[PDB]
């Protein structure tokens, strides 16, 4: 089992959690900026939903900006696998590309998906 | 502390530091004796008898393999292996005892502090920014088709092809002889290899391309040799890589890469095949031919059900996607917990490698 302080906070209660890949590490996004994505970066998103019986359902999305570097998109994919394992494999994984996101992912943000130019410098 | 990443190829070793975008050391996986390693041995092909310690992705001569790793650390990287974690790659379906032997050599001969062994094809998929897909890896010694779902390869569906770049170089050499040129020696084998990489391509439709190439001289291209002479190459440009799709050209009973990819996806649960057809990822030097993506898309679409959407991914840097993937994996904040430590080896022995 592989862990990380952000792994300890993930999927404990229903809601939405977003992290950004920042030089080979996973860093939480400030809550008020949820829904604004830098076109130069990649992100990991965890949507947690409660069930009628009381159990939790997990949907993992990794979002890739049109200008994110190879290290960031590769790191987002590996972190997604590792977080799924920490959740005992119970999450469903989804790949999201800037501008072609699934209807479900866009529906998480009532104000709409928005993009910004720039981003955090690459780890390479 | 920065880890070292080493991709053990049948043709070439790729070596460098975690965190870089590309390997800094690439050299041939050769050991010559009258011991010289790498390019040193290829320039001295007269006094030396050359040996290839890796055959079709699998280590077969451990003594010479240890000489290659020594060359990698000291002569190429100038690094003390006792002060860096080492990430090593292995081929899909690598024998279990060879993973243990590789582990024992690293801790007992090079005294590394920690190490990790990763599957080449999975590293390639991560480098493309994906957790699900099917990787077509074809290098110098072997080709594999490897279905991967949510991060883990599916062993029951991995398929192997005894056809790769070294077989294609020997084929071009034979048909250039039929053309009237006299390439034959091991040294000339290296020139024909350069011709292949520079002028060959994959036809979208082979039969039509044969008629097209004869009705004009626009197919022909000239190549300057090291001595200074110039030759001309015609339909051998697309006949050579065609053996990837029609192995009978080489006297092999195996199926082509399009049929092999199709059979691999069929071995997987029907509910995930759509995600596989839509993420066919090319990897390795022998996937670098111009036109390969378009030919592969056409042939697989002909075999696969119409309800599936076929998407072939051809990353521009795919010749080193395996190494790049290892560079990313071994740089992550979580990698400190993934590796085998020298402490764990001293207590459990080389078998600890498998549950890690
Ligand atoms: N541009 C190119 N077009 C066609 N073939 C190429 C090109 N560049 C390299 N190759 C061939 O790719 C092969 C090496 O690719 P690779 O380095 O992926 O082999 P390996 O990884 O060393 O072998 P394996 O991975 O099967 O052990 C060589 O046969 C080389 O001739
Ligand atoms: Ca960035
Ligand atoms: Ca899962
Ligand atoms: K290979
Ligand atoms: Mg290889």
């Amino acid at each position: 089992v592989v862990e990380h302080p952000e792994f300890l906070k993930a999927g404990k209660e229903p809601g939405l959690q977003i992290w950004r890949v920042e030089k080979f590490d996973l860093v939480p996004v400030p809550p008020n900026l949820y829904g604004d994505f830098f076109t130069g970066d990649a992100y990991v998103i965890l949507k947690t939903v409660q069930l009628r019986n009381g159990n939790l359902q997990y949907d993992l999305h990794y979002w890739l900006g049109n200008e994110c570097s190879q290290d960031e998109s590769g790191a987002a994919a590996i972190f997604t696998v590792q977080l799924d394992d920490y959740l005992n494999g119970r999450a469903v994984q989804h790949r999201e590309v800037q501008g072609f996101e699934s209807s479900t992912f866009s529906g998480y943000f009532k104000s709409g998906l928005k993009y910004k130019k720039g981003g955090v410098a690459s780890g390479f | 502390v920065q880890a070292l990443v080493v991709d053990n190829g049948s043709g070439n070793v790729k070596a460098g530091v975690a965190g870089d975008d590309a390997p800094r050391s690439v050299f041939p996986s050769i050991v010559g004796r009258p011991a010289f390693v790498g390019d040193e041995a290829q320039t001295k092909r007269g006094i030396l008898t050359l040996k290839y310690p890796i055959e079709q992705g699998i280590v077969t001569n451990w003594d010479d393999m240890e000489k290659i790793w020594h060359h990698t650390f000291y002569n190429e990287l100038r690094a003390a292996p006792e002060e860096h974690p080492v990430l090593l790659t292995e081929a899909p379906l690598n024998p279990k005892g060879n993973r243990e032997r590789m582990t024992q050599i690293m801790f007992e001969s090079f005294n590394v502090p920690a190490m990790y062994v990763a599957i080449q094809a999975v590293l390639s998929l991560y480098s493309s920014g994906r957790t699900t897909g099917i990787v077509l890896d074809s290098g110098d010694g072997v080709s594999h088709t490897v279905p991967i779902y949510e991060g883990y390869a599916l062993p029951h569906a991995i398929m192997r092809l005894d056809l790769a770049g070294r077989d294609l170089t020997e084929y071009l050499m034979k048909i250039l002889h039929e053309r009237g040129y006299g390439f034959s020696t091991s040294a000339e084998k290296e020139i024909v290899r350069d011709i292949k990489e520079k002028l060959c391509y994959i036809a979208l439709n082979f039969d039509e391309e044969m008629k097209t190439s004869e009705q004009s001289s626009d197919i022909e291209k000239s190549y300057e040799l090291p001595d200074g002479n110039i030759i001309t190459v015609g339909n051998e440009r697309f006949r050579c890589p065609e053996a990837l799709f029609q192995p009978s050209f080489l006297g092999k009973e195996a199926a082509g890469i399009h049929t092999t990819t199709f059979n691999s996806i069929k071995k997987c649960d029907v509910d995930i095949r759509k995600d596989l057809y839509g993420n066919i990822v090319l990897s390795g030097g022998t996937t670098m031919y111009e036109g390969i993506g378009e030919r592969l898309t056409r042939d697989i679409t002909t075999l696969a059900p119409s309800t599936m959407k076929i998407k072939v991914v051809a990353p521009p840097e795919r010749k080193y996607s395996v190494w790049i993937g290892g560079s990313i994996l071994s740089s992550l904040s979580t990698f400190q917990q993934m590796w085998i430590t020298k402490e764990e080896y001293d207590e459990s022995g080389p078998s600890i490698v498998h549950r890690k």
